[PDB]
């Protein structure tokens, strides 16, 4: 029933899951096995979280190595200042060392602030994707998964989160003859859902995403104009399902 | 990289500068203790014009100056044109070419063949600024790769659409190519027809998003002074 | 060598600038290369009475860009010479990976997908469909039935052609409408010009020229004055790189918004209020 | 005027109140400020067989 | 927090004039009065930096 809900948002009626339910479940489990193999094989898949770890480690290891920097002083060891100098130049060397180390600390804090703004933007995006695809279904195109969205599963990760987007892609194409409306005895028929398809001899309605022909009746079409108003209109006798019921 | 293992990609290295070929001094035709030389145009030399030293490619410029105006400057007030004391026509000064140097190589996990990129510099002077595989690009000169007209997905980006890949060439070598943007597909529009697929599949993809980073905190006196009381 | 005593500032400045530079190409790739295949223009041009001929690429051009694209490329004033003096002081400009010919081909592919296939070109294979039902279901995507545009196909077609002509006249007549891109070029130009002009600042030393200090003074006091000059110039360079990082965060936010605009309004029909212009999209 | 109609959101296209375009819920006592109509059924006169 | 950030930033900008930054005094005119101009501009240089 959850799959019947997720198909209902992407232009698919409820019956189409159950008509391919074993095949849909088998393809889903095969894709889970494929992504198990992809995560077991590709050690370079987790680029962004390893990049976050590398960013933090590189920033700390370049702040720590700035303690050995002289910043133009005699040395970065303060006891050389305190043991081989008089105080009038020792305070100058202290000023140079403290100004240099404080400048490096300011640079590190500025880099952490900029990267914290970037990480906060990514975390707001991740919280939005959490609330829109784990807590719901994303109606926005190419937000969670390329194609029609079905689910997304949150998975924990070091300094991040990983989503498993389950998508919906049509695969096997075919072409059919169409009309914007079909006029039967002066009544232009506008379909409530679906587009008119013609296989060459007969006219059918069919959903825009997968192939599902049904005979054009008065139940799936509505009339609000004559033959003249619709440009590109063709003729077919719209069959009435009431007609066998009239003969009952 | 301070590492014994270098992975696949393009990596910045130490840059290169075109050094001056000669030194040119110009003096009026009483000068100082040093004496002037002959003029050299359209080549990278040191220049001197009545004490205005430097290194630049002196040109065959046709700039018109006012008779008192001995020098000129750019929009950022950098000296671009001078009046030579020997010849009062104006010579535009452009200091010599240079650029960053990028090494395009597959990883040392795989191979150790090296292609070198010289960013923004023309191949007419790069290998003497050793060659044997030279491709000229608007983005810059390329040493150690052979251009191939076959378009593929971008392996290692270079610039201006050119990408370099490591393929057997009939043997392994580094080859550059114009990138492929994909395949080509013509959809015949006709208002008599639609196209609706018949069979649909289910697929699973992956998205990775950082959420947080490492929390840190810094003690003032321990970091800056390292437990010295008079420093504190 | 006296810059080496300050240590690892230069390496992290180069790392930050390279992290900006790769991010620019990543922004261009994630904005434009959202489509798998380069779709081409079909020969049948009756697009339900519409006129897409000048947003589609002009075949008579040497670099086959569209007409409105040529207008936008002609309206922007560009630092060409402004590139001379900044080049001579160690500042370089790297060429972008995706040249404007390939951006034109990518936009042509996105146009051919959107026109000949609706929004199905972003999910799987592009497939042909006419415009009466296409704009009718997009009219059904905004809350009105499909029959209205079957009645008024020609009126809506000439309305869209008149809107295209008005946009053509506005982008032929106004160069100042492209404010933000001209702001980007002007900001980069003034940042580079301010960076070059801050070499002339003495920073409290006896001169802003290094040879004047180095060639005459004794070694200790010359080292002091060069330390003053290096401190001033490195503070200027750090301020420049920090402002470039903040501007890179702003440009990243704008490029992420533009990629979302592409993926939601070019590859689909947005239901968000006032996300893709006032009125129903 | 005097003819109550169902109308789309963005375009004034009035249609007569039929069971094909309306659905039924509740009796006519709890709802607020509601009016009368002779609701047509297009399928109803076709059943005479 | 926005108001307190503004007030705290302005106040922290205010009290750093009291910080001597390795110069002899926080007040500039005391350095101008006590010393002649040559070492005075060095002390003012440290203060301005
Ligand atoms: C839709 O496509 C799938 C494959 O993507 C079809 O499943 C295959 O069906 C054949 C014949 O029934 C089997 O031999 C295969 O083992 C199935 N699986 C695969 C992975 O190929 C499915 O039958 C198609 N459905 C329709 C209605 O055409
Ligand atoms: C679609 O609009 C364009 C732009 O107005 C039309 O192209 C012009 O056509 C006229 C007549 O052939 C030429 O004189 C102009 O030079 C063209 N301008 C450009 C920019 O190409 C085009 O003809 C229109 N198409 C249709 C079918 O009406
Ligand atoms: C609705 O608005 C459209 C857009 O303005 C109207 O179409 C214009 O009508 C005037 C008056 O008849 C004509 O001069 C214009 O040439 C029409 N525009 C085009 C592009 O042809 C339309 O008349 C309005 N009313 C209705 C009922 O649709
Ligand atoms: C079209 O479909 C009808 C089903 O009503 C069938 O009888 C006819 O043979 C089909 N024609 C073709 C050309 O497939
Ligand atoms: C359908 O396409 C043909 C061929 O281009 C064209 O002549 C015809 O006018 C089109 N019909 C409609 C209704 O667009
Ligand atoms: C549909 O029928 C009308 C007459 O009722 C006729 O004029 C018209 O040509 C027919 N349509 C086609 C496509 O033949
Ligand atoms: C390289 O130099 C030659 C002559 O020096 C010139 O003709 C050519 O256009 C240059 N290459 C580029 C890409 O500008």
């Amino acid at each position: 029933m959850q799959m019947a809900y997720r198909f209902n948002g992407i232009g698919v009626t409820q019956n189409v899951l159950y008509e391919n339910q074993k095949l849909i479940a088998n393809q889903f489990n095969s894709a889970i096995g494929k992504i198990q193999d992809s995560l077991s094989s590709t050690a370079s898949a987790l680029g962004k979280l390893q990049d976050v770890v590398n960013h933090n480690a590189q920033a700390l290891n370049t702040l720590v190595k700035q303690l050995s920097s002289k910043f133009g002083a005699i040395s970065s060891v303060l006891n050389d200042i305190f043991s081989r100098l008089d105080k009038v130049e020792a305070e100058v060397q202290i000023d140079r060392l403290i100004t240099g180390r404080l400048q490096s600390l300011q640079t590190y804090v500025t880099q952490q602030l900029i990267r914290a703004a970037e990480i906060r933007a990514s975390a707001n995006l991740a919280a939005t994707k959490m609330s829109e695809c784990v807590l719901g279904q994303s109606k926005r195109v190419d937000f969670c998964g390329k194609g029609y969205h079905l689910m997304s599963f949150p998975q924990s990760a070091p300094h991040g989160v990983v989503f498993l987007h389950v998508t919906y892609v049509p695969a096997q194409e075919k072409n059919f003859t169409t009309a914007p409306a079909i006029c039967h005895d002066g009544k232009a028929h506008f379909p409530r859902e679906g587009v008119f398809v013609s296989n060459g001899t007969h006219w059918f309605v069919t959903q825009r995403n997968f192939y599902e022909p049904q005979i054009i009746t008065t139940d799936n079409t509505f009339v609000s104009g004559n033959c003249d108003v619709v440009i590109g209109i063709v003729n077919n006798t719209v069959y009435d399902p009431l007609q066998p019921e009239l003969d009952s | 990289l301070k590492s014994f293992t270098v992975e696949k990609g393009i990596y910045q290295t130490s840059n290169f500068r075109v050094q001056p070929t000669e030194s040119i001094v110009r003096f009026p035709n009483v000068c100082g203790p040093k004496k002037s030389t002959n003029l050299v145009k359209n080549k990278c030399v040191n220049f001197n014009f009545n004490g205005l030293k430097g290194t630049g490619v002196l040109t065959e410029s046709n700039k018109k100056f006012l008779p008192f105006q001995q020098f000129g400057r750019d929009i950022a007030d950098t000296t671009d044109a001078v009046r030579d004391p020997q010849t009062l026509e104006i010579l535009d000064i452009t200091p010599c070419s240079f650029g960053g140097v990028s090494v395009i190589t597959p990883g040392t996990n795989t191979s150790n063949q090296v292609a070198v990129l010289y960013q923004g510099v023309n191949c007419t002077e790069v290998p003497v600024a050793t060659g044997s595989n030279v491709f000229q690009t608007r983005a810059g000169c390329l040493i150690g790769a052979e251009y191939v007209n076959n378009s593929y997905e971008c392996d290692i980006p270079i610039g201006a659409g050119i990408c370099a890949s490591y393929q057997t060439q009939h043997s392994q070598s580094i080859i550059a190519y114009t990138m492929s943007l994909g395949a080509e597909n013509s959809v015949a529009y006709s208002n008599n027809s639609i196209a609706i697929p018949t069979n649909f599949t289910i697929s699973v993809t992956t998205e990775i998003l950082p959420v947080s980073m490492t929390k840190t905190s810094v003690d003032c006196t321990m970091y800056i002074c390292g437990d010295s009381t008079e420093c504190s | 060598n006296l810059l080496l005593q300050y240590g690892s500032f230069c390496t992290q400045l180069k790392r930050a600038l390279t992290g900006i530079a790769v991010e620019q190409d990543k922004n261009t790739q994630e904005v434009f290369a959202q489509v798998k295949q380069i779709y081409k223009t079909p020969p049948i041009k009756y697009f339900g009475g519409f006129n897409f001929s000048q947003i589609l690429p002009d075949p008579s051009k040497p670099s086959k860009r569209s007409f409105i694209e040529d207008l936008l490329f002609n309206k922007v004033t560009l630092a060409d010479d402004l590139i001379c003096a900044q080049k001579f002081k160690g500042l370089t400009v790297l060429p972008p990976l995706l040249t404007d010919e390939m951006i034109a081909q990518y936009t042509s592919a996105l146009l051919a997908g959107t026109i000949t296939s609706g929004w199905t070109f972003g999910a799987g294979a592009a497939l042909q469909i006419p415009f009466a039902m296409q704009m009718a279901y997009r009219f059904n995507g905004i809350g009105v039935t499909q029959n209205v545009l079957y009645e008024n196909q020609k009126l809506i077609a000439n309305q869209f052609n008149s809107a295209i002509g008005k946009i053509q006249d506005s982008l032929s007549s106004t160069a100042s409408a492209l404010g933000k891109l001209q702001d980007v070029v002007n900001h980069n130009a003034q940042a580079l010009n301010t960076l070059v002009k801050q070499l002339s600042s003495k920073f409290g030393a006896i001169s802003s020229v290094l040879n004047d200090i180095f060639s005459r003074l004794d070694k200790v006091e010359a080292e002091v004055q060069i330390d003053r000059l290096i401190t001033g110039r490195l503070q200027s360079l750090q301020t420049y790189v920090t402002q470039q990082l903040i501007r890179a965060a702003e440009i990243r936010a704008s490029a992420n918004l533009a990629a979302t605009k592409m993926s939601e309004c070019v590859l689909g029909q947005s239901k968000r209020v006032d996300f893709c212009g006032k009125g129903y999209h």
